[PDB]
């Protein structure tokens, strides 16, 4: 009966922890992208300088 | 000119360590943000069980 | 030598706005910490109820 | 056991994904905080370029 209860919590967590990593993981693409691309940004100025 | 732009190079580090510093605590804060989803989203699952 | 004082003002300036921007960051890391801690309190209460 | 199982099992998927989560979040941050720290370096190469 204590089992339940608590893996009861443990599915209903567990559900909304892998429906909030891909609205986390989702920016972490774009924020990737974004962040690598401005690493070469600078090199850009680095290089025409 | 020359003394000013090799200042400027240590200058322009103080940003980056202000500016990581600040970056830092929004890392804790997208964790924790990602945190209190999962805990506030799941305290309605708790008065509906 | 007047380019790179402008540039030093404008640098020295996002350095201070970025460290002065991290306190306002500490309020949200630290409210989501007490919010985490409450959150996390009522959920592990909510299992014992 | 078989239900013992299923939850201990079950509860490394909301450990798991409550620590990944962290780190997950962390890393989308570790993005901005590369960008943020790239772009103000950047900044001073514009200035200069």
């Amino acid at each position: 009966i204590i089992l339940e209860d608590q893996n009861c919590k443990l599915a209903k967590e567990k559900k909304l922890l892998e429906d909030r990593i891909a609205e986390f993981t989702t920016n972490l693409t774009e924020e990737e992208e974004k962040s690598k691309s401005l690493a070469k940004l600078k090199n850009k100025h680095e290089a025409m300088i | 000119v020359t003394k000013l732009q090799v200042e400027l190079d240590n200058v322009t580090g103080l940003l980056s360590q202000s500016d990581s510093k600040s970056s830092k605590l929004t890392k804790d804060f997208s964790a924790l943000e990602s945190q209190l989803q999962d805990t506030q989203e799941l305290l309605q699952e708790e008065n509906r069980q």
